């Protein structure tokens, strides 16, 4: 009946390094391999690394082999991890796993516990609104009576951001993606959504977004345009 | 090192359907150190099988594990809503550990082709030195969708991002944005903007493009 414990989400600027705690909770501390993994963005699961707590057992994936520090402290029974020079690879939620199952040490085996995870963020940016703009209805976003319009919201930070239409009155055919960490450490997303074409000139389109962090709120009404 | 792959990359299925995923090893191992997770929409992933075949405490009847040598099978025989997800195999044997890419379990649907939209860069974004150009593929089905940008028949690599919605709870489409982002000096010096589709429910690949100054 072990439980996993870990550390809060952390954002991190390029270069430096992020430490990560895990406690095990209701169970022993030397006897099972305490195995990290992490998930990038959208990407598949990959293993940092694993150790026996003081028993001293461990091995480091290949690619954060001279990145990687894996160690703990006894009197606290909690283990850590620490990654070195960090890029915009690093960005992630890393996982502290375990198997559950006289006194002997274990390292090949399955992981059934799982920490909720820690969100990692690789970048140099600090909070910041968004930018709104108008993703404008034209011929080439209309096709048979339906036009598509949106609005784009662009380099803010941290997460999250809302948007709506029209105050909350347009929820039909809305399409708001997931935010985007661009290269430049700040995030973006559109929100779309399907009209009747001819509802252009008749109907008024208003995006609302609100990026609490920053207390930035926007209302951008998106026009049509000649394209 | 051992390396896994798996197969396929979307696996659709209907609630009541059965379908086998499929885990290949690079080498051959013993099938005492392959497991399977499961991760649903948003929570950590969960142990399934150990040991290739060995269920773990909890899990449903309807998860299978087999195989040995190289090539490793999951299987769900009467999946439930609740098993829509990704699963992925994973080597726990040796020093070093090794995932799958993973594999998305979606909900079958009939085939529907993508609309496509492409919007120009504001005027507005256009003072701040920046310009992003955007493409949208709306409602289509299945999730397999190939997007090109292509600057006055120039290929674009890099300076693209693509983010997908989830599937949708009524008609388990997807919608995917793709945004080009070019400087202000890099786009006022060309004119024809232009991304191209590939999907299965288009019988040839559309291209929805605008001139420059034009729009
Ligand atoms: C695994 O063993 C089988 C049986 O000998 C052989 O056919 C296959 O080529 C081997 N594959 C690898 C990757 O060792």
């Amino acid at each position: 009946q072990v439980q996993l414990v870990q550390s809060g989400a952390e954002v991190r600027k390029p270069g430096s390094s992020v430490t990560i705690s895990c406690k095990p909770v209701g169970g022993t501390f030397t006897n099972f391999a305490i195995h990290w993994v992490r998930q990038a963005p959208g990407q598949g699961l990959e293993w940092v690394g694993g150790r026996v707590p003081v028993v001293g057992i461990y091995k480091y994936g290949k690619k954060f082999h001279d990145r990687l520090r894996l160690y703990e402290d006894d009197p606290m029974k909690t283990v850590f991890l620490e990654l070195r020079s960090l890029t915009s690879d690093d960005t992630g939620v890393y996982y502290c796993t375990r198997w559950r199952g006289d006194t002997s040490s274990y390292y090949n085996d399955a992981s059934d516990v799982w920490g909720p995870g820690t969100k990692v963020i690789v970048s140099a940016a600090s909070t910041k609104g968004p930018s709104v703009f108008p993703l404008a209805p034209s011929s080439k976003s209309t096709s048979g009576g339906t036009a598509a319009l949106g609005c784009l919201v662009k380099d803010y930070f941290p997460e999250p951001v809302t948007v709506s239409w029209n105050s909350g009155a347009l929820t039909s055919g809305v399409h708001t993606f997931p935010a985007v960490l661009q290269s430049s450490g700040l995030y973006s997303l559109s929100s779309v959504v399907t009209v009747p074409s001819s509802s252009l000139g008749t109907q008024t389109y208003i995006c609302n977004v609100n990026h609490k962090p920053s207390n930035t709120k926007v209302d951008k009404k998106v026009e049509p345009k000649s394209c | 090192e051992i390396v896994l792959t798996q197969s396929p990359v979307t696996l659709s299925l209907s609630s009541g359907e059965t379908g086998t995923l499929s885990c290949r090893a690079s080498q051959n191992i013993s099938s005492s150190w392959i497991a399977w997770y499961q991760q649903r929409r948003g929570q950590v992933p969960r142990l399934l099988i150990s040991a290739a075949s060995a269920r773990a405490a909890g899990i449903p009847d309807r998860f299978t594990g087999r195989g040995s040598g190289t090539d490793f099978t999951l299987t769900i025989t009467r999946l439930e809503p609740e098993d829509f997800g990704v699963y992925s195999c994973q080597y726990y044997g040796g020093s070093f550990f090794t995932f799958g890419p993973g594999t998305q379990v979606d909900v079958k649907r009939t085939v529907a082709a993508p609309s496509v939209f492409i919007f120009p860069p504001s005027d507005e974004q256009l003072k701040s030195g920046t310009a992003s150009v955007v493409c949208l593929l709306n409602n289509f089905y299945p999730r397999e969708a190939k997007v090109q940008w292509k600057v006055d028949n120039a290929l674009q690599s890099g300076n693209s991002q693509e983010s997908v919605t989830e599937q949708d709870s009524k008609d388990s489409t997807y919608s995917l944005s793709s945004t080009l982002t070019l400087s202000k000096a890099d786009y006022e010096k060309h004119k024809v903007y232009a991304c191209e589709v590939t999907h299965q429910g288009l019988s040839s690949p559309v291209t929805k493009s605008f001139n420059r100054g034009e729009c």
